[PDB]
DNA sequence: ATGGTTGGGTATAATGGGAGTCGTCTCGGATGCAG
DNA sequence: CTGCATCCGAGAGCTGAGGGAACCCAACCAT
């Protein structure tokens, strides 16, 4: 009933993988589909992403709740083109129907890969979800032709959705990505200095190692700026009934002697 | 301006949060990290809630005011009061609904009884788990149609949706046993090792191999797994024309000539239950498409679709494969249970449930009960079941959630912040994945997030683990953990707050103030009344402005001396308010005119420490001053200490003298008795006279002259007034102890010059030597109880002036005569008698004669522990008379045995534990030792007893530790119980009242014991005579209020057998409205007389009744049985009750007994344990409700036998029981009222008539009132039986939302009140004071509040006009 | 005119996680048993 | 269809003072 980590984990495990024959079929009808949908986009003179998410509605079915009306429209307005250049249509919903299996199948390499991305400010699961938001890009950006696995292309694309998901997820105050990549070379390299030296490194140490371009200076204003926002309830004292934002006075509104 | 008359809650539709919010947070961002900015967007942008800065837009156009209303082309925000930041709020739009978890989690579910859904499947429809069926569409399930409401798992839909299409690996390089496309049924091998389950095609996935012939003879090709085959099976081919298609261009498979094709060696099989299609042209329908039975296909219709499922036409061989399925809509999660929610129709489920109210089935009618409950809550108050799932989320504005600078520079944030980030990191998430068309398990995933993000918000650790902040444990606080809980909104901001003009400091004795009088520090004085002080001095020339005031005031060195007399004209005639924690009674606070000290602690008269329970070791007060002129006029005529001298729980003395006062008054005012004349005869006088000059006999020795008894001291010294008799002690002629002759009052007093010196204090004091002289008892010494008697009587007689300066008359000359007496405490003035070493030998003797009855088989190892346990209780007993008989007969004056006898200090067990022995001491285990303490604490102990003695005084300490938060506890609820009950009306009409008895039945049944004066007075004084009484030829008539005098004159009446009970009004039998009249309640016990219109009288019983559980009473006895008698909890020790009359007639076998009760029409048995007794004899008469076996009565079995008022006096009798063991006195008012409020239900056996339905609980009076419109319409009447529930349900089933709420179990409350719409018409106390408002008692009641005050020259203005 | 910001890309293969709690009592629904 | 009868989960237990874990790459907007 509860830990949702299991139930999510089985329902995952309920779809069975591919073999490399089953891939390699898989990845073509993709491209096949792909191809079909600019063929038909070009026949009908429209725009693709308007075909393609008619293609997506006709897919998923009634069930996915774009209206009716116009997919309806449009559908019966290519069904009006003539035998052919309608095999296109069939690859097409044959091209998204293999996404859908390839992505439930290839599911499990986002667990695989995030089960040790824990304990940086982002839960399990919001990291496994940002996964499959990357296995889709990584999906629909594949090319067969190269005779790859998909694990070598899905693992790059799934390392950068989660790496972006906890630089901008993990702190309660947005910090761009690029500075939050500087204070983690911030870190590292204070560890690295730690860890070699044998003590705590000073500011100057750090900003000798990093290279040209850092002062000491710039360091305490960087680790200034990476300070997270404490909580108002933090218990004080052994009775719990102290907290910390009890202690602070509004200095805003004007007092009644001021007033007066 | 309108007045706020009533407050009412109900659900929120979608569209009202819209209307709430002024904009939707679409970005999870809170504020720009360079500039400490809000982000746009953001959970703190200014367009949304506000400006930062009073009339001054974000871009800086706007700087000034009358811009108001005005928003800004370039930011967007508004111009005006940076305030509107704590009111204006936001609202974020979820992607998909979700459930309000206080209408899911709350047992039991109001979904669940609205959708007849259990808790387990509300959770696994909610939280994704199962399906709930939607227009089945006709479907199949397991040979069974499918039908709404119905619950399947993930595998049945899956069949049910899509299909059963298996796969078979076939090993590389082995052909099937079957080709592909031809139907299979279940059993037919498909392989030599491989067989299949399901009937349906089995198509081929991947040949190994393929075998074309050639125009003939057969020629073979390997199939890798990186290419595929395209020519379909059973296909000829041409020459020139592609096989194997590839993506190398060498790789690529080239028919040479025209041959057909087979293909063999499959990797894999699929086998699908589903009709095949051929076709030769365009087809219609697409993969992905369901169809019907008779739909056109392919061929302009020649094929036709036979069975329900979904098409997909494989292009490889042009077949169209209809797989057998259907259309069902099943949905999952809160958007399911809304769409559920909205088709149902009210009235047609209420005569749903109104016809299955006819069911014979109890459980079934309960059931049903429980759901109109919920249904017609909805009906009446037009609120929507799909109002309970939520579509957008309220945003709680940013100034109640702050992100705010410390003084160091660090930042400090809600957790609500936190909540609010990871809902919109989620929604936005969903958003994003929906827009791209994710596959189905992606989605419910992040549904179920979505879902359970919206829990943790809402109530975050209720279901499974709470949310946490990373690098913590500490769950975050949702909005509910803000309302509820000890530290919550309710319980620590709204009944009780922080308040200025305050101060505290610790306690010293004032001895030399009056009673109304309190000394205050200057500087305490100066820092609370300083603009009293800044307005005084701006009147003299001491400062030109309050600004140069404030300025010269602000150090220390800079006050000069004229600013001390301004304070103390500042203060003239005005009061403050003591206060000490606890506040256990209304006494804890006391109003005070201030003196002027030197020092830093506050003065406190030796009076009220008693009042107050204070100390001197270290207590700590805090000091409130009143402002206006309606608070010091309260706090001056009813808060005044002089003008508060009874106790309101039991109307005796509250501010008596204690401790050093008593100890100077008995010493001043006891005699002297010598034993060197020791009765002897005299003749004459004379003889009597010279004999005590030879030095014979002593000066107050009991002589015998001419047959009548006297002492020298009597003889010899004749005084002819007091002053004479004071100057000759003076001289040292005769001490204050001696026995002289006075002329007094035109009366010859054989009395002492101490008692002469006590009556004329007294009646200087009260100055009326008439009335002085009735007062006073002349002939004993005065101790605790003749002086509480004294002050009573002044009291009464005189008024509170007069007691008070009495008060503080014997207070002064109680200290100057202690002062002088000379007491003081040695070792040796712990006598330690004689008689105790004989005592112990005789102990030490029965030891060995015990000893040898249990060395020669007389008695067991229980019997002998009985006897030594015995012999030392009555070993100690005789040593304690021993003691105070040795301290009465030798040392007459003693300080110990003054000390005790006086009242002043100590008890009779203290001094024995100082003198004779310690005694027997508990084990851990509560069994008592074999040997006892034989050392007292003036010999010195031994380690041994030391650190048996210690188990008892740790036990002590550890129940005084319980025992405090226990009664606390207590207190609070029957304060909440009780509070809304204040005198209403001077008379309710009524013509019932309540028989007080004066005998009580003996614990032998033998005859009825009249009862103790203590509990008659408590039962008695005060109360209003409900029917006239004629009693020793004296006629007490109706309405009167009985003084103390008139239950004295009753209780001798009943001694001489003429009355047996008095019949009284009482608030058991009241009629006015949440409340008592002025009749049935009595006295105002604080002041002797009745009691004034517009007191809360429920606050004052529920105080009175809690203060003496913390401590006085100690710990089925004691504390627990208070609290299981308030709670009506059923007793474990309970015993067997005759539900009907009847004889009873024990029958008793060798195994087993039993008793039956014959009456003259039925006769019913009582089986009950073998180890039980029995209170009853063969062949006697017991009424109903009479006891059948020793122990507690289960109160609801009473209630049932004999009904509510016999329930009423057990009760009342049982709570006063606990409290008399304990020697507590407390009147039979405060019980009455909380029995009352525990009374307050009715259950209704047949609606007749009525709207209501059986079974249903509502409150007495309001069936009372419908009864009565019913029989004046000419309708049935609804039948009800009376109900008892304990304190706490009885609080929690009040009318008033807020203060059910602000009790206990918050979140049901809420959502009780949310659902009914109910409407708060603040009538309680409680709902006034957390608004904030003027309570509707004391000068708040309406009787008194509109009173108007004029001169007589403006009124005859007024008439001439 | 200038830095700091915003979005996109990386190709051997990589395919079901991980932490854990114990010395409390009382009240009201919920489930399963005999009659 | 009653009645017992455990069986489990939910929600409470004094006040006050004081408590202190990647790198690169190149375009793009605010000011
Ligand atoms: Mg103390
Ligand atoms: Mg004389
Ligand atoms: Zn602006
Ligand atoms: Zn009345």
């Amino acid at each position: 009933t509860s830990d949702p980590v299991r139930q999510y984990l089985h329902e995952i495990g309920q779809v069975p993988l591919l073999t490399l024959e089953e891939e390699v079929e898989l990845a073509r009808k993709v491209e096949e589909g792909m191809e079909a949908i600019k063929k038909l986009s070009e026949i009908t003179g429209l725009d693709p992403d308007l075909i393609r998410e008619v293609v997506r509605a006709k897919i998923l079915g009634s069930a996915r709740v774009l209206d009716p009306k116009t997919v309806e429209e449009i559908d019966q307005k290519l069904k009006s083109l003539p035998k052919e250049h309608k095999r296109y249509l069939h690859i097409a919903r044959e091209g998204e129907a293999a996404r859908q299996h390839l992505i439930e199948a290839n599911l499990r390499l986002v667990v695989s890969i995030a089960k040790k991305y824990t304990g940086r400010g982002l839960s399990f699961l919001d990291l496994i979800q940002e996964g499959n938001q990357g296995l889709i890009r990584a999906v629909e950006k594949f090319e067969y032709k190269r005779r790859f696995k998909f694990s070598t292309y899905a693992t790059w694309w799934i390392r950068q959705a989660i790496n972006r998901a906890i630089a901008d997820q993990a702190r309660t105050i947005r910090i761009p990505v690029h500075m939050v990549e500087t204070i983690n070379k911030l870190s590292r390299t204070a560890r690295q200095l730690q860890q070699e030296l044998g003590r705590e490194p000073t500011y100057e140490e750090i900003a000798e190692a990093m290279g040209p371009g850092w002062d000491a200076k710039r360091v305490e204003e960087t680790l200034k700026i990476a300070q997270e926002p404490v909580s108002l309830e933090t218990p004080i004292g052994d009775e719990k009934d102290s907290f910390y934002g009890d202690f602070i006075p509004d200095e805003h509104l004007p007092s009644p002697v001021d007033a007066a | 301006k309108k007045e706020v008359r009533k407050v009412r809650i109900a659900l929120a539709s979608p569209e009202k949060i819209r209307s709430w919010s002024y904009g939707e947070v679409e970005k999870p961002e809170t504020i720009n990290y360079r500039t400490l900015k809000p982000e746009r967007d953001g959970l703190f942008d200014e367009r949304i809630f506000g400006p930062i800065k009073d009339y001054e837009c974000a871009c800086g156009k706007y700087k000034r005011q009358r811009f108001e209303g005005k928003v800004c082309e370039r930011c967007g925000v508004e111009v005006t009061k940076s305030i509107v930041r704590r009111y204006r709020m936001g609202h974020i739009e979820l992607a998909t609904p979700a459930a309000h978890i206080w209408f899911v989690k709350d047992v039991p579910s109001k979904i669940g009884t609205l959708l007849d859904l259990s808790a387990t499947e509300l959770e696994q429809v909610l939280y994704f788990s199962k399906y709930i069926v939607l227009d089945p569409k006709g479907a199949i399930l397991n040979g069974v149609p499918v039908e709404k409401r119905q619950l399947l798992t993930d595998e049945e839909y899956r069949e049910l949706r899509y299909g059963k299409q298996e796969t078979y690996p076939l090993p590389p390089g082995v052909d099937a046993l079957v080709k592909d496309g031809e139907e299979v049924v279940k059993g037919q091998e498909l392989a030599p090792g491989v067989v299949s389950r399901l009937d349906g095609v089995a198509l081929y996935r991947f040949p190994r191999r393929v075998r074309v012939e050639y125009v003939t003879e057969p020629k073979d090709y390997r199939v890798q797994p990186h290419m595929n085959v395209v020519v379909p099976e059973g296909a000829r081919v041409e020459a020139g024309d592609k096989i194997v298609a590839a993506i190398d261009p060498e790789e690529e498979v080239i028919a040479e000539a025209e041959g057909v094709v087979h293909l063999h060696e499959p990797a894999s099989i699929l086998v699908v239950k589903a009709r095949v299609y051929p076709f030769e042209d365009d087809v219609e329908v697409s993969t992905g498409d369901r169809v019907a039975p008779g739909d056109v296909l392919a061929d302009g219709g020649k094929v036709k679709s036979d069975v329900y499922g979904r098409v997909e036409v494989d292009l490889v061989r042009n077949v169209v494969r209809v797989v057998e399925s259907y259309d069902i809509d099943a949905r999952m999660g809160a958007e399911a249970i809304q769409q559920l929610l909205k088709e149902l129709d009210l009235e047609a489920l209420e005569k749903e449930l109104l016809e299955e109210m006819k069911h014979p089935s109890r459980a079934r009618r309960a059931k049903a009960r429980k759901r109109l409950e919920v249904v017609r809550a909805f009906l009446d108050s037009g609120n929507r079941p799909e109002w309970m799932i939520l579509e957008a989320v309220p945003v709680l504005p940013p100034d109640l959630r702050p992100m705010v600078q410390v003084d160091g520079g660090r930042f400090a944030t809600s957790d609500l912040n936190d909540l609010y980030r990871r809902l919109i990191n989620r929604n936005n998430r969903l958003k994003k994945l929906l827009a791209q068309g994710a596959p189905e398990i992606i989605i419910r995933n992040e549904k179920r997030m979505l879902q359970e993000a919206v829990d943790a918000l809402l109530d975050n650790g209720r279901r499974g683990a709470p949310v946490t902040n990373p690098g913590s444990d500490r769950p975050l606080r949702s909005l509910t953990d803000i309302l509820s809980g000890k530290q919550g909104r309710f319980r620590q901001n709204l009944l009780g707050k922080r308040v200025d003009y305050s101060g505290r400091s610790v306690i010293v004795v004032g001895p030399q103030l009056k009673l109304h009088q309190c000394g205050l520090p200057k500087r305490m004085a100066l820092e609370l009344f300083k603009p009293f002080l800044l307005k005084k001095m701006e009147e003299k020339g001491i400062a030109p402005n309050v600004k140069a005031a404030r300025r010269m005031l602000e150090r220390q060195r800079d006050i000069k001396d004229e600013v001390w007399d301004a304070l103390e004209e500042v203060i003239h005639g005005k009061v403050v308010l003591l206060n000490r924690a606890p506040t256990l009674h209304r006494l804890g606070i006391q109003a005070f005119q201030p003196v002027l000290v030197e020092g830093q602690s506050i003065q406190l008269h030796p009076l009220v420490c008693e009042a107050f329970n204070a100390d001197f070791d270290g207590d700590q007060m805090a000091v409130h001053v009143p402002l206006s002129s309606f608070a010091q006029a309260e706090a001056r005529i009813q808060m005044l200490s002089a003008h508060n001298l009874l106790s309101p729980a039991s109307g005796e003395p509250l501010a008596k003298p204690s401790r050093d006062i008593i100890l100077g008054l008995y010493y001043i005012t006891q005699v002297r008795k010598e034993k060197k004349g020791a009765g002897l005869e005299f003749a004459t006088p004379e003889e009597a006279l010279a004999a005590h000059e030879r030095g014979e006999v002593a000066l107050n020795a009991p002589i015998k002259v001419a047959g009548r008894e006297t002492s020298v001291g009597r003889l010899k010294y004749v005084f002819a007034n007091p002053d004479e008799a004071l100057l000759a002690v003076a001289h040292g002629i005769v001490d204050l102890q001696d026995v002289v002759t006075v002329r007094y009052m035109g009366k010859r007093l054989e009395t002492s010059p101490g008692r002469i010196l006590f009556a004329r204090i007294v009646a200087e004091a009260v100055e009326d030597e008439k009335v002085a002289w009735e007062l006073i008892q002349l002939d004993v010494p005065q101790e605790k109880n003749s002086l509480k008697d004294l002050v009573y009587q002044a009291f009464l007689r005189l008024g509170m002036e007069k007691t008070a300066r009495l008060l503080d008359a014997l207070k002064y000359y109680g200290f100057t005569f202690s002062t002088t007496s000379g007491i003081t405490i040695g070792i040796d003035d712990a006598v330690i008698p004689e008689e105790k070493k004989q005592y112990l030998e005789e102990a030490d003797r029965k030891l060995l004669q015990i000893e040898q009855a249990y060395e020669m088989g007389f008695l067991t190892d229980r019997e002998r522990y009985d006897q030594i346990l015995q012999l030392w209780t009555e070993t100690t007993e005789k040593v304690t008379q021993a003691v105070f008989k040795n301290f009465e007969e030798n040392y007459p004056f003693n300080p110990l045995y003054v000390m005790a006898q006086s009242g002043a200090r100590g008890n009779p067990q203290q001094i024995r534990q100082l003198c004779g022995l310690r005694g027997l001491m508990q084990k851990p285990s509560g069994e008592t030792f074999e040997v006892p303490v034989r050392s007292s604490f003036r010999e010195g102990l031994t380690v041994l007893e030391y650190f048996i003695s210690s188990h008892g005084a740790r036990k002590g300490g550890a129940d005084t530790a319980l025992r405090t938060a226990d009664s606390g506890y207590l207190t609070r609820k029957l304060v909440d119980v009780t509070h809304e009950i204040v005198v209403r009306e001077a008379d309710c009409g009524t013509t019932n009242y309540i028989s007080v008895p004066l005998f009580q039945p003996d614990e032998v049944t033998r005859s009825l014991r009249l009862r103790k004066r203590a509990d008659i007075e408590a039962g008695l004084y005060g109360r209003v005579l409900a029917r006239e009484v004629e009693v020793l030829g004296v006629r007490l008539e109706e309405g009167r209020y009985l003084s103390m005098d008139d239950v004295h004159l009753l209780i001798k009446a009943a001694e001489a057998g003429e009355i047996q009970e008095v019949p009284v009004r009482s608030p058991l039998t009241c009629q006015t409205r949440y409340g008592v009249c002025q009749k049935c309640y009595g006295y105002d016990l604080s002041m002797a007389r009745p009691v004034s219109i517009g007191e809360a009288v429920g606050i004052v019983a529920a105080q009175s009744i809690g203060e003496p559980g913390t401590q006085l009473t100690m710990r089925t006895q004691g504390l627990p049985r208070v609290i299981e008698l308030f709670e009506a909890r059923r007793p474990k020790a309970k015993a067997v009750i005759s539900e009907i009359d009847g004889v009873v007639r024990i029958e008793e076998t060798e195994e087993k007994l039993s008793v039956f009760v014959e009456s003259e029409g039925f006769s019913k048995e009582y089986k009950l344990p073998k180890e039980a007794r029995l209170l009853v004899k063969d062949g006697d008469y017991v009424e109903a409700g009479q006891p059948l076996t020793r122990g507690a009565i289960d109160p609801h079995q009473l209630l049932e036998a004999k009904g509510p008022e016999a329930v009423e006096r057990y009760l009342v009798e049982e709570i006063q029981k606990v409290y008399r063991a304990q020697g507590v006195k407390l009147h039979d008012k405060h019980i009455e009222i909380v029995v009352r409020q525990m009374m307050k239900y009715v259950e209704v056996t047949d609606p007749g008539d009525s709207r209501l339905l059986e079974g249903q609980v509502l409150e007495k009076w309001d069936v009372e009132a419908l009864n009565e419109r019913l029989i004046a319409e000419g309708k049935t009447p609804v039948a009800w039986k009376p109900l008892l529930m304990g304190v706490t349900k009885s609080a929690l089933s009040t009318k008033s939302w807020l203060s059910a709420a602000s009790f206990q179990n918050t979140t049901h409350v809420l959502t009780e009140a949310a659902i009914a719409g109910k409407k708060d018409e603040l009538i309680g106390l409680k709902e006034n004071v957390i608004l904030g408002r003027l309570i509707p008692a004391g000068t708040g009641s309406d009787f008194v509040r509109f009173t108007q005050v004029v001169d007589q020259k403006t009124l005859k203005a007024i008439e001439e006009a």
